[PDB]
DNA sequence: ATATACGGGCTGCTGTTGACAA
DNA sequence: CCCGTATATT
C-alpha cells in the first residue's frame, strides 16, 4: 500500500529527467571505477531511489546482507561506534571473492565534527574495500576537507515535461479516469517533488472517483488561478471598504488560506509593470506579512494590513 | 494581604456579588469544566478560588500541611519544591522552579492525576512559564477530564497560548471601584477601634490605586505611626518610589556622558534590591511624561513601546533601558534649544 | 462528566464539516492502501477525535494495547525514545484477530501530537523510521503550524488542513445538542453566539453548558451570552475615538487606564476597533496607517510584551492620524 | 583499482608542483639531514603529507619500516596510551648511519587535547639527538603557543593557473586523452585550487564523454557559486531591485537552500570594497533575514523583501 | 504456549550461556530438535551454542519453529538469581512458557520451597549473516587441549593491535605472535607432545586477526576440555569448543573470525 | 620575564652567521641582511624559533607564529580609531544627501582582531559597553552606538540558534561604535589628548549574581520571580518585625537604599 | 642622543556527546 | 592602545 514506496522505481532506467548523470553512473558501473559520491539536491528527486538502484544491480540478492552496510539517522553515529564497526568492516578480508564493500551513509549532515574527521582518514586510507556515499541537502554542514575527494553530483527540481509520462503510467495502472485540466493541476501543485504528485493523486482519487482541475482544488484547497485575478483586479482599482467586503464574502464561501495567496500575489506583483519603488514597498510590506503569520496571531487583521500595504501606492499612482 | 480581616463564606461579600451567585450556581451541581480566572492584582481572585472550593467540598479545607518534595532532572540534578496543599485540593506554583518548570509539572500532574468524586490541582501564576510546559499541562489536563479539574489564575490573559485559552472557560474579577475601598477600609478600622473620615479614606483608596490589598496595608502602617488622623496627613511611600523621582529628576536636569554613567549607576543599584526591569520602564515613563506637552510626548511613548518589547524580546536589560534614556536625552536637547 | 467529554464522535459518521478526510478514511476501511497522514489547522476542529474515531471502528476497544500507541507531549520526547522505542515498536508482527469474526486491516497504527514541539534531530530519525518499515505502520502527524516541520517530514505525508465550522452546521449541532438536553433556546440568541465563538466547536459547547447550569433551565437570551462572553460595550468604545479625535494626551492615557483597570482583554478590544475602522467615514490612507499599526501591536502582543504602553501606542498613533 | 585522485601521486620531491621555496629549502635538508622539527600549514589539497611523506622516505630509504611512527585521528590520541607509546619509541635506541633520525610524525594535529600536548611538548626537548618531529595541519590556531615555539612554521598557498595546467598536460600525455584549450579553460576555471578536485572533475568528465569540449564539461557536472552572488550584491549597491531578483529566482530554481545561499551572501559581503555606512546596513539585514531563516519561515518572499531592504537604503 | 520447557538443573544452561556472553541481545531458534542461541559482532564475528533436545525433560513446541530475540545480561542475571556457589546437595528448578508472538517470556523458579516469578518481554528479530563453513574447503585442521593455553590466552591481554597465527608443516608447527610496545613475543607449539591429538595441516599459512574481534574467546577456552582450530584457503578462522555438565553430557560452542 | 629586545637577539644571531660563515667548507650563499630583521621581526622575542628560522632559510617569511593580541590592547585599538588621510583612490561615496556620513579611511580590520582576542563574542560586547562612554563627545552618537548594541544584543536571546550566529552581532557592535565616533573620525583631528587612562572590567556579573542570590533568598524566605516583582514591594512596605533573628537583617538589606 | 623597562586595568554569567581517573 | 621617567651606552 501507501502509493509512494509502492511504485518506487527497481532499476536505473525507469527514471526520468536527468539523463547525463544516469549514463554517466552506468559508465562508471560498467568500467568498475565507481568512486565516493556526494549526492545532494533538494526534497524529493530520486537521491536514495537511483542510490539503491545502483545497490541492487552491483549485487546478487543473497549478498546484499552481507556485503552492504546502511546508517541512518534513526541509528548510532558517534565515534567509537564508527571507529569499531567500520575500521573492522574494512578489516573484513572479502567473502565471494567478488568485488568491494558499500557504506550507504544516508542524512550525512547529522554528524559531528569528529565523525567527520575519522570518517576522511578512513575513506581516504583504503580506496580498495570500501566506497562511501554521502547524500545530504544542505552542503554547509559537510567539512570541507571530506568535500574535496568526493565527486559532487547535483540533483536539481523536477519539470513538469517528463514528470507527466510516469504520473500517466501510475494512472494506467490502476482504473483511474483522468482528463487534461486534471493531470495540469495536479503536475503544477507540486514544486519539482514528484512525492507530492503522487500522494495528491491517491488522496482525491479515493474521496471521489474522478480528477478533475475542480475535484483537486477542492481536495487540496489551493485557490484558483482566476480567483487571484479576479482578487488582483479588486485590489489595483476599486475602493477600500468594497474590495474588503469583496473578498472577506469571497474567503468566507470557500475557506481559503493566506498562505497561498501571499505567494500567488508575489508571483502577480513580480509578472505586472511597476515603476521600481512601488515595487519594493509591496514586497517589503508581504514579506512582514508572511513573516507574522507563524507565531499565533489572527488572519482577518493579517488580510487587513495586506489590503492596506497593497491599496494606497496604487491608487495615488 | 492582612489575613486578618479577610471572609472565608461567599455570603457576607462587600463586593461582587451577582457573579459570586452565579458561581455558587454553578458549584451546587458538580460536572464542572476546567476555570481559568484573570482580572488586575489586587481584586481578589484567590479568595473566590478558595471560596468556591469550600463550597464544593466540606469544612476540610482550613488546614494547612506544607509539604516539601524532591524530584529528579533527567540527568542527576534534583530540584526541591514546596506545596501548601492540604486535604482533597492541591497547590503549587511552578515558577519557582526558573527551566524546571516544565519537568515538574508533568511529573507532579501525572502522579496526582491517578491519586465529590474528583480533586483539583491549582497552578497560580502561570503568567511565567515557557511554552512546552504549556502545551503539557494542556495534553494531560484533557486527557484526565474525569477525575480532576483545572483552576488557574492569572491577569492580563495575553500570555497564555490560544489552545489552553480555548480549552476552559475564563472568568474575569475587575477593581472594586473606589467608594467601595473607602466603605470596607472604614468598617476594617472600626471594627478595631477609632474610624477612618471619610476624606481620609477617600484620600487613601486615591492614592491605593485599585489594589484594596496596598490600601490595607498603608491604613495599618498609618495606623501604627500616627493613632488620632487630621484630614492633612500623607501616606508614607516605598523606597523604591523616591529613588525612581530622584532619578527621574537628574535625568532632565543636565543632558552630559558623566550624568549617564551616573544614572547608569543608580540604573543598577536600584536593580540589585529586587525591583524587577518592568516596573523600572514603567515608573520612569510615568515620571518623564508628567511634563513633556508636545509631540515629543508621543514619540517618547511609543520610543518607550519599542524598548519594552526589546526587552521582553532581548536578555539584557541595562542596553535597552540606556538606549531609551540616551534618545529621551537627545530628544529633549534638540527641543529645548528650538 | 462535562458534555464536551460525553458527545464525543465515537464514529466517522459523527464529524460534522471535512468532507474530503471522512470520505477517505470511509474508503480506506472497507478496503486498503491507506497512506500516512499530516492533519493540520486551528484549534476545535477536531483532529484527534478522527483519528481515535477511525482507529476504535478499526480494530476496537479490546485490541488497543498491541495496536496503537499515542505519543503527547507528555512523555518526554527525545533522541533515544525515537531510536530505540518507536523501532521496535514499528519491527514487529501483525497480531490475530477480534472476538467478533469481522475484517481487519493488516497494519498498526502510531499517533503522536503537537509534532511541532519536537526538536529536528528527533525528527531526522521519524522521518527515516517510516520508509523502511511502510508494510505494518501507518503514521499521523497532528500539528498547528506546518512551518515548525521540516520539509522531508512534510514531503511523505498526504497534508489535510481543517477548515473553520461554518454558521449553519454549527447552529444545527447545537441545535440537536439543546433538544437532546432539554433546554429551551432563543432563535437569535444562538445566532448571536455563534458569531461570538468565531468557530469553534468546544467553546460553543462550553459556552452553552455555562449559560444552561447559569440560568436553571430558563429562556437564555443574549444578554446572558454577552455577559458570560466577556464582549466591550459599544457605548464605552465610542469614547476611545472620541477622545482620540481631538483634545490632549491626558484624556486619551485616562480612558486607556479606566479600560485597563475594568479588566478587559486587549485583543478584544483590538478586533472590536479593527470592525468599526474600515466601516466609517473615513480617508483610505488613514484607514491604511491604522491597520498596519493595529497589526503590528496585535504582534508584539502575541509576543508577550505589556499591555498598557501598547495600548497608549495604538491610541497616540490614532490621535495623530484623525487631527492630521 | 584506485581513481585518478589516489593513483597518480609523485612518489620523489620534484613532482610536486606546489611552492618553489619550501619544496626545493627540504630537498636540500633532505640532501643534508639535520632536519629539526617543522609544522606545515594550508589550504586543503596541496601535497603537505606527499611532502612529509617524502620526505621520511628520502631520509630513511629500507630502514623506514622499523624507524618511523606515523599517527592519525582515525587512530586514538588521548593521553595516556599516546605518551606511552611516544617515550617507548623516543627512549628506543637504534643504529642510524651518519645523521639520520628517527621519525614520529601526528597527522592533523589539531584535533588532540590540551593535555595531549602539554603531554607532548616534554619529550620534543630532551631527546633531540635521536629523533624528530613532523606536524601536518590545515588550522594553525589549534596548535599551543609553546608548541609552536620550538617549531619551524611553514605556511603553503592555493596554486596558481600555470602549475595546475602543467601537471594536467602531463596527466593528459600519460593517458592519451584527447583535448581542447577553452575545455582545460573551463576545467580549471571549476577547479578554483584544489589540485584533487580538478583531477577527479576531469577524470568524472572523461568517464563517458570522450572529449573535453567545454560543453561536455558543463552537461556532466559542475560550476561555481560566489561569483553569481559578487555580480548581484553590485547590482544592489546601484537600486536595481528589478535586475538583483533575476539572479536570486535563477539561483532558487537551480536548487539551493536558504540557508547556504545567505552564508555566502554573508562571507563575500564582507570581503568587498564599499563604504562603511552600506557595509553596516547589509550586515544588520543579512542578520535579521538570518535569523528569520533559521527559525523556519523560509520561501522566496523573504530573499525577496531582503533584497528590497538592501535596495532602500542608497534609495 | 508455543513452546514450554522445564529443567530441573539450571545451571548447565546458566553455563552455556555464560560462555558465548559478551554482546548485550541474541536470538534464539526453537526447534523440533532444541534451541540455538547465536550472536554476531562487527559483521565479521559471530558464535553460536546448540542444547540438544537430550538434556531437557518436559519440552513441547507447537507447529513451526520459533524465533524471538532476548536482552542476555538480563536473562543470565534472572537465571542464577539463587547465588552461583551450591553446596554439594542443592538444586534450583525452572520452568519456562512463551505464548506465541507479541508476548513476553516467562519464567518460574524454585528452590527448597522459595518460588520466584519473572517475565522478559521480547522485540525480535534481527537478521544473520551465512558464515557456512562445511569441512569441503578446509585445509589446515587441528584438535588440542585447554590446560596448555590457559595461561597462553590469559598472558594474551598487551597493548597490541594484531595477532599473528602462524602454522606450517615444518619448523614453527604452531606459532602465535603479538607485536606491542615492548617487543615481540612468540608462544611456539611443537607436536608430538600431550596436547597434540592430530596434526594434519597441508601447507603454510600465515595471518593476521585483530585483537578486539578474538579476544571474547577466553571465556569459552576458561569452561572447556578441548578446542578445535580450522582455516581455509581464503583465511577464515573456525573455533569449536567442546563443555560438559555436571551429569555427563557433552554440549558445543563455535565461533566464526575472518582476517584482516 | 620579558620578550628579548631587538638588539639583543640582533647581536646574538649575527654572532651566530659569523661563526657559521667562518666555518668555510663551500661556497655556500649566506644569508641576506634585509631578510635578518624579517626574521626577527615576526618572533615577539622568542630565540627558540629565530634559531629554528634561520636554520632553515640558510640551506639555500619562515616562521610566522601567531599573535594574541593581547585582549586590553584589542580594546584600545577598536577605541582609538586609527585613521588616514584619505589617499586618493576610487572608494565609493555618498552620492547626494548622505554628505553627514563621510568618513575617512580605515586601517584596521575587527573581524580579525575580535577573532585574535581568544574571547566569546558576548563577553566582548560587554567589555565594549562598559568602556565606550568615556571616549565620546557628543549626545547623538551615543544614541547610535546605543541602538547598534541594543540590535547586537537582541539577536542572541534564544537557546537553539545562540551558536549559530554570533559573529553578526560582534561586528555589528564593533562596527556601529567605530564609525559613530564622527568627533574622533577625521584624520587630523586626535590633537591632542589621549591621556594615561585605565580601562576596567564589567559590573553586570556581580549585579546579576547578586539578583539571583537575593532571588532564592526571597522565594525559600516567603514559597506559598513574582514574589519579587509583587510580594517584595509588600516586603518594602512591611517595615514591622517578626520572630527570627537572620530575617530582621534581610529586611533591613533591601530598604535602605540611600536616600536624602 | 637613543634603546629599553615600570606604572594600571581581566577568570566571568533547558539537550547530546566525549575524555579521565579509579 | 596611551604618557612620562630612570638607567646603559656612545
Ligand atoms: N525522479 C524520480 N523518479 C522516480 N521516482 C521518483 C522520483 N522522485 C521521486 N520519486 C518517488 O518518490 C519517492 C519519495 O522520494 P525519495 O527518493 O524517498 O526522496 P529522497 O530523494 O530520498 O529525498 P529525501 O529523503 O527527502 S532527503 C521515491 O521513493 C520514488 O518512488
Ligand atoms: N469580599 C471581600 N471583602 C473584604 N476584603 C476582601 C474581599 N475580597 C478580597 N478582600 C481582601 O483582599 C485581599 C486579598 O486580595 P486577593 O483578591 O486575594 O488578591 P489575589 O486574588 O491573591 O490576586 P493575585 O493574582 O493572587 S496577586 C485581602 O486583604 C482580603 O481581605
Ligand atoms: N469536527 C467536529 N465534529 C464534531 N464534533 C466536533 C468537531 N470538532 C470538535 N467537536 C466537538 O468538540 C470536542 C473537542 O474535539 P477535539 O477532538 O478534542 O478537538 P481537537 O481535535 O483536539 O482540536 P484541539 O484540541 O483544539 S488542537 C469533541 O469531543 C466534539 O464534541
Ligand atoms: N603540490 C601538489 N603537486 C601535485 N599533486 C598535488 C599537490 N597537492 C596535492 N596534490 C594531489 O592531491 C592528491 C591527494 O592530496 P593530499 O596530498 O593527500 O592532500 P593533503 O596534502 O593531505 O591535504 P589534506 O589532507 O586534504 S588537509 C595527490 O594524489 C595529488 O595528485
Amino acid at each position: 500500500l501507501p502509493w509512494v514506496e509502492k511504485y518506487r522505481p527497481q532499476t536505473l532506467n525507469d527514471l526520468i529527467s536527468h539523463q547525463d548523470i544516469l549514463s554517466t553512473i552506468q559508465k562508471f558501473i560498467n568500467e568498475d571505477r565507481l568512486p565516493h559520491l556526494l549526492l545532494y539536491g533538494p526534497p524529493g528527486t530520486g537521491k536514495t531511489s537511483t542510490i539503491l538502484a545502483c545497490a541492487k544491480q552491483l549485487y546478487k540478492d543473497k549478498e546484499f546482507g552481507s556485503m552492504v552496510l546502511e546508517l541512518n539517522a534513526s541509528d548510532d553515529r558517534g565515534i567509537d561506534i564508527i571507529r569499531g564497526p567500520i575500521l573492522s568492516f574494512a578489516s573484513t578480508r572479502t567473502i565471494f571473492k567478488k568485488g568491494f564493500k558499500l557504506v550507504i551513509l544516508d542524512e550525512a549532515d547529522a554528524m559531528t565534527q569528529d565523525a567527520q574527521n575519522a570518517l576522511r582518514r578512513v575513506i581516504e586510507k583504503f580506496t580498495e574495500n570500501t566506497r562511501f556515499c554521502l547524500i545530504c541537502n544542505y552542503l554547509s554542514k559537510i567539512i570541507p576537507a571530506l568535500q574535496s575527494r568526493c565527486t559532487r553530483f547535483r540533483f536539481g527540481p523536477l519539470t513538469p515535461e517528463l514528470m507527466v509520462p510516469r504520473l500517466e503510467h501510475v494512472v494506467e495502472e490502476e482504473k483511474v479516469d483522468i482528463s487534461e485540466d486534471g493531470m495540469k493541476a495536479l503536475v503544477t501543485l507540486s514544486s519539482g517533488d514528484m512525492r507530492r504528485a503522487l500522494n495528491i493523486l491517491q488522496s482525491t482519487n479515493m474521496a471521489f472517483g474522478k480528477v478533475t482541475e475542480e475535484t483537486v482544488y477542492t481536495c487540496t484547497g489551493h485557490p484558483l488561478k482566476s480567483d487571484i485575478a479576479n482578487i488582483l483586479d479588486w485590489m489595483l482599482n476599486q475602493d477600500f471598504t468594497t474590495a474588503y467586503r469583496n473578498i472577506t464574502e469571497l474567503k468566507t464561501l470557500k475557506g481559503l488560506a493566506l498562505h497561498d495567496i501571499l505567494t500567488e500575489i508575489h508571483l502577480f506583483v513580480h509578472r505586472v509593470d511597476f515603476p521600481s519603488s512601488v515595487r519594493i514597498h509591496l514586497l517589503t510590506k508581504m514579506a512582514d506579512i508572511e513573516y507574522r503569520l507563524s507565531v499565533g496571531t489572527n488572519e482577518k487583521i493579517q488580510l487587513s494590513s495586506l489590503i492596506a500595504a497593497f491599496q494606497v501606492t496604487r491608487d495615488l499612482i | 494581604w492582612v489575613d486578618k480581616y479577610r471572609p472565608c463564606s461567599l455570603g457576607r461579600l462587600d463586593y461582587h456579588k451577582e457573579q459570586a451567585a452565579q458561581l455558587r450556581n454553578l458549584v451546587q451541581c458538580g460536572d464542572f469544566p476546567h476555570l481559568l480566572v484573570y482580572g488586575p492584582s489586587g481584586a481578589g481572585k484567590k479568595t473566590r478560588i478558595m471560596c468556591i472550593l469550600r463550597e464544593l467540598y466540606g469544612v476540610g479545607v482550613e488546614k494547612l500541611r506544607i509539604e516539601h518534595q524532591t524530584i529528579t532532572t533527567p540527568s542527576k540534578k534534583k530540584i526541591e519544591i514546596s506545596t501548601i496543599a492540604s486535604n482533597y485540593h492541591l497547590e503549587v506554583n511552578p515558577s519557582d522552579a526558573g527551566n524546571s518548570d516544565r519537568v515538574v509539572i508533568q511529573e507532579m500532574l501525572k502522579t496526582v492525576a491517578q491519586s465529590r468524586d474528583f480533586k483539583v490541582v491549582l497552578l497560580t501564576e502561570v503568567d511565567k512559564l515557557t511554552k512546552d510546559a504549556q502545551h503539557a499541562l494542556r495534553r494531560t489536563m484533557e486527557k484526565y477530564m474525569s477525575t480532576c479539574r483545572l483552576i488557574l489564575c492569572c491577569n492580563s490573559t495575553s500570555k497564555v497560548i490560544p489552545p489552553i485559552r480555548s480549552r476552559c472557560l475564563a472568568v474575569r474579577v475587575p477593581a472594586p471601584s473606589i467608594e467601595d475601598i473607602c466603605h470596607v477600609l472604614s468598617t476594617v478600622c472600626k471594627k478595631e477601634g477609632l474610624n477612618l473620615p471619610s476624606q481620609l479614606a477617600h484620600r487613601l483608596a486615591e492614592k491605593s490605586c485599585r489594589n484594596l490589598r496596598k490600601a490595607l496595608l498603608m491604613c495599618e502602617a498609618c495606623r501604627v505611626q500616627q493613632y488620632p488622623f487630621t484630614a492633612d496627613q500623607e501616606i508614607p511611600e516605598t523606597d523604591w518610589e523616591v529613588y525612581l523621582r530622584e532619578t527621574a529628576n537628574a535625568i532632565v536636569s543636565q543632558q552630559t556622558p558623566q550624568r549617564l554613567l551616573e544614572v547608569r549607576g543608580r540604573l543598577y543599584e536600584l536593580l540589585t534590591h529586587c525591583i524587577p526591569p518592568e516596573i523600572i520602564m514603567k515608573g520612569l515613563l510615568s515620571e518623564l511624561l508628567h511634563n513633556c506637552d508636545g509631540q515629543l510626548k508621543g514619540e517618547v511613548a511609543q520610543m518607550a513601546a519599542y524598548y519594552e518589547h526589546r526587552l521582553q524580546l532581548g536578555s539584557k536589560a541595562i542596553y535597552h533601558l540606556e538606549a531609551f534614556v540616551a534618545k529621551f536625552m537627545a530628544l529633549y536637547k534638540k527641543f529645548m534649544e528650538d | 462528566v462535562p458534555w464536551v467529554e460525553k458527545y464525543r464522535p465515537k464514529c466517522v459518521d459523527e464529524v460534522a464539516f471535512q468532507e474530503e478526510v471522512v470520505a477517505v478514511l470511509k474508503k480506506s476501511l472497507e478496503g486498503a492502501d491507506l497512506p500516512n497522514l499530516l492533519f493540520y489547522g486551528p484549534p476545535g476542529t477536531g483532529k484527534t477525535s478522527t483519528i481515535l474515531a477511525a482507529a476504535r471502528e478499526l480494530f476496537g476497544p479490546e485490541l488497543f494495547r498491541l495496536r496503537v500507541l499515542e505519543l503527547n507531549a507528555s512523555d518526554e520526547r527525545g533522541i533515544q525514545v525515537v531510536r530505540e522505542k518507536v523501532k521496535n515498536f514499528a519491527q514487529l508482527t501483525v497480531s490475530g484477530s477480534r472476538s467478533d469474526g469481522k475484517p481487519c486491516p493488516p497494519f498498526k497504527i502510531v499517533i503522536l501530537d503537537e509534532a511541532d514541539s519536537m526538536t529536528s534531530a528527533a525528527q531526522a530519525a521519524l522521518r527515516r523510521t517510516m520508509e523502511k518499515e511502510s508494510k505494518t505502520t501507518r503514521f499521523c502527524l497532528i500539528c498547528n503550524y506546518v512551518s515548525r516541520i521540516i520539509e522531508p517530514l512534510t514531503s511523505r505525508c498526504s497534508k489535510f488542513r481543517f477548515k473553520p465550522l461554518s454558521d449553519k452546521i454549527q447552529q444545527q449541532r447545537l441545535l440537536d445538542i439543546a433538544k437532546k438536553e432539554n433546554v429551551k433556546i432563543s432563535d437569535e440568541g444562538i445566532a448571536y453566539l455563534v458569531k461570538v465563538s468565531e468557530g469553534d466547536l468546544r467553546k460553543a459547547i462550553t459556552f452553552l453548558q455555562s449559560a444552561t447550569r447559569l440560568t436553571g433551565g430558563k429562556e437564555i437570551t443574549e444578554k446572558v451570552i454577552t455577559d458570560i462572553a466577556g464582549v466591550i460595550p459599544a457605548e464605552k468604545i465610542d469614547g476611545v475615538f472620541a477622545a482620540c479625535q481631538s483634545g490632549s494626551f491626558d484624556k486619551l492615557e485616562a480612558v486607556v487606564k479606566d479600560l485597563i483597570d475594568e479588566g478587559h482583554a486587549a485583543t478584544q478590544l483590538v478586533n472590536q476597533l479593527h470592525d468599526v475602522v474600515v466601516e466609517n467615514n473615513l480617508s483610505d490612507k488613514q484607514k491604511s496607517i491604522i491597520t498596519e499599526k493595529l497589526a503590528e501591536v496585535d504582534k508584539c502582543l502575541a509576543d508577550g510584551a505589556d499591555e498598557h504602553l501598547q495600548l497608549i501606542s495604538l491610541c497616540a498613533t490614532v490621535m495623530q492620524q484623525l487631527s492630521q | 583499482e584506485l581513481p585518478w585522485v589516489e593513483k597518480y601521486r609523485p612518489v620523489k620531491l620534484n613532482e610536486i608542483v606546489g611552492n618553489e621555496d619550501t619544496v626545493s629549502r627540504l630537498e636540500v635538508f633532505a640532501r643534508e639531514g639535520n632536519v629539526p622539527n617543522i609544522i606545515i600549514a594550508g589550504p586543503p589539497g596541496t601535497g603537505k603529507t606527499t611532502s612529509i611523506l617524502c620526505l621520511a622516505r628520502a631520509l630513511l630509504g629500507p630502514a623506514l619500516k622499523d624507524a618511523m611512527l606515523e599517527l592519525n585521528a582515525s587512530n586514538d590520541r588521548g593521553i595516556d596510551v599516546v605518551r606511552n607509546k611516544i617515550k617507548m619509541f623516543a627512549q628506543q635506541k637504534v643504529t642510524l648511519p651518519k645523521g639520520r633520525h628517527k621519525i614520529i610524525i601526528l597527522d592533523e594535529a589539531d584535533s588532540m587535547t590540551d593535555g595531549a600536548q602539554q603531554a607532548l611538548r616534554r619529550t620534543m626537548e630532551i631527546y633531540s639527538k635521536t629523533t624528530r618531529f613532523a606536524l601536518a595541519c590545515n588550522a594553525s590556531d589549534k596548535i599551543i603557543e609553546p608548541i609552536q615555539s620550538r617549531c619551524a612554521v611553514l605556511r603553503y598557498t592555493k596554486l596558481t593557473d600555470a602549475q595546475i595546467l602543467t601537471r594536467l598536460m602531463n596527466v593528459i600525455e600519460k593517458e592519451r586523452v584527447p583535448y581542447t584549450d577553452d575545455g582545460l579553460e573551463a576545467i580549471i576555471f571549476t577547479a578554483q585550487g584544489d589540485m584533487r578536485q580538478a583531477l577527479n572533475n576531469l577524470q568524472s568528465t572523461f568517464s563517458g564523454f570522450g572529449f573535453i569540449n567545454s560543453e561536455n564539461v558543463f552537461k556532466v557536472c559542475d560550476e561555481p557559486h560566489p561569483l553569481l552572488v559578487k555580480e548581484m550584491i553590485q547590482h544592489c549597491v546601484n537600486a536595481n531591485i528589478d535586475e538583483a531578483y533575476k539572479i536570486l529566482a535563477h539561483l532558487w530554481h537551480l536548487g539551493y537552500s536558504p540557508e547556504d545561499i545567505i552564508g555566502n551572501i554573508f562571507r563575500v559581503c564582507k570581503t568587498f570594497q564599499m563604504a562603511e555606512y552600506l557595509k553596516l546596513e547589509f550586515i544588520k539585514e543579512i542578520g535579521y533575514t538570518h535569523m528569520k531563516i533559521a527559525e523556519g519561515v523560509n520561501s522566496l518572499l523573504q530573499m525577496a523583501g531582503l533584497l528590497a531592504r538592501l535596495c532602500q537604503k542608497t534609495m | 504456549y508455543s513452546l514450554v520447557a522445564s529443567l530441573d538443573n539450571v545451571r548447565n544452561l546458566s553455563t552455556i550461556l555464560k560462555a558465548i556472553h559478551f554482546r548485550e541481545h541474541a536470538t534464539c531458534f526453537a526447534t523440533k530438535n532444541g534451541i540455538k542461541v547465536t550472536v554476531e559482532n562487527a559483521k565479521c564475528v559471530q558464535a553460536n551454542a546448540f542444547i540438544q533436545a537430550g538434556i531437557f525433560q518436559e519440552f513441547k513446541v507447537q507447529e513451526e519453529s520459533v524465533t524471538f530475540r532476548i536482552n542476555l545480561t538480563v536473562l543470565l542475571d534472572c537465571l542464577s538469581i539463587f547465588g552461583s556457589s551450591p553446596m554439594p546437595g542443592t538444586l534450583t528448578a525452572l520452568r519456562m512458557c512463551y505464548q506465541g508472538y507479541g508476548y513476553p517470556l516467562m519464567l518460574f523458579l524454585e528452590e527448597g520451597g522459595v518460588v520466584t516469578v519473572c517475565k522478559i518481554n521480547t522485540q525480535e528479530p534481527e537478521e544473520t549473516l551465512d558464515f557456512d563453513f562445511c569441512s569441503t574447503n578446509v585445509i589446515n585442521k587441528i584438535i588440542l587441549q585447554s590446560e596448555g593455553l590457559r595461561e597462553a590466552f590469559s598472558e594474551l591481554d598487551m597493548t597490541s593491535e594484531v595477532l599473528q597465527i602462524t602454522m606450517s608443516p615444518d619448523k614453527p608447527y604452531f606459532r602465535l605472535s603479538t607485536f606491542g610496545n615492548a617487543g615481540s613475543s612468540h608462544l611456539d607449539y611443537p607436536k608430538d607432545s600431550d596436547l597434540m591429538e592430530a596434526f594434519h595441516c597441508n601447507q603454510t599459512q600465515v595471518n593476521r586477526y585483530k585483537i578486539s574481534l578474538l579476544k571474547p574467546s577466553t571465556k569459552a577456552l576458561v569452561l572447556s576440555c578441548k578446542v578445535s582450530i580450522r582455516t581455509d584457503n581464503r583465511g577464515f578462522l573456525s573455533l569449536q569448543y567442546m563443555i560438559r555438565n555436571e551429569d555427563g553430557q557433552i554440549c558445543f560452542v563455535e565461533y566464526y573470525c575472518c582476517p584482516d | 620575564f620579558n620578550p628579548v629586545a631587538p638588539t639583543i637577539m640582533m647581536k646574538f644571531l649575527n654572532r651566530i652567521v659569523t661563526i657559521e660563515a667562518n666555518k668555510n667548507g663551500g661556497k655556500i650563499t649566506v644569508p641576506d641582511k634585509t631578510s635578518l630583521e624579517l626574521l626577527c621581526q615576526g618572533c615577539s622575542g622568542d630565540i627558540r624559533s629565530a634559531i629554528n628560522s634561520l636554520q632553515f632559510s640558510s640551506s639555500k617569511a619562515i616562521g610566522g607564529k601567531d599573535v594574541s593580541l593581547f585582549l586590553f590592547r584589542a580594546l584600545g585599538k577598536i577605541l582609538y580609531c586609527k585613521r588616514a588621510s584619505l589617499t586618493e583612490l576610487d572608494s565609493p561615496r555618498l552620492p547626494s544627501h548622505l554628505s553627514e556620513y563621510e568618513r575617512d579611511t580605515l586601517l584596521v580590520e575587527p573581524e580579525e582582531v575580535v577573532e585574535m582576542s581568544h574571547m566569546p563574542g558576548d563577553l566582548f560586547n560587554l567589555y565594549l559597553h562598559q568602556n565606550y562612554i568615556d571616549f565620546f563627545m557628543e549626545i547623538d552618537d551615543i544614541v547610535r552606538a546605543s541602538e547598534f548594541l541594543s540590535f547586537a544584543d537582541i539577536l542572541s536571546g534564544d537557546w537553539n540558534t545562540r551558536s549559530l550566529l554570533r559573529e553578526y552581532s560582534t561586528s555589528i557592535a564593533t562596527r556601529g561604535v567605530m564609525h559613530s565616533n564622527k568627533a574622533r573620525g577625521y584624520a587630523h583631528c586626535q590633537g591632542g589628548g589621549s591621556s594615561f587612562r585605565p580601562l576596567h572590567k564589567p559590573q553586570w556579573f556581580l549585579i546579576n549574581k547578586k539578583y539571583r542570590e537575593n532571588c532564592l533568598a526571597a522565594k525559600a524566605l516567603f514559597p506559598d520571580l513574582c514574589l519579587q516583582t509583587q510580594l517584595l514591594p509588600y516586603l518594602a512596605l512591611l517595615t514591622i518585625p517578626m520572630r527570627n533573628q537572620a530575617q530582621i537583617s534581610f529586611i533591613q538589606d533591601i530598604g535602605r537604599l540611600p536616600l536624602k
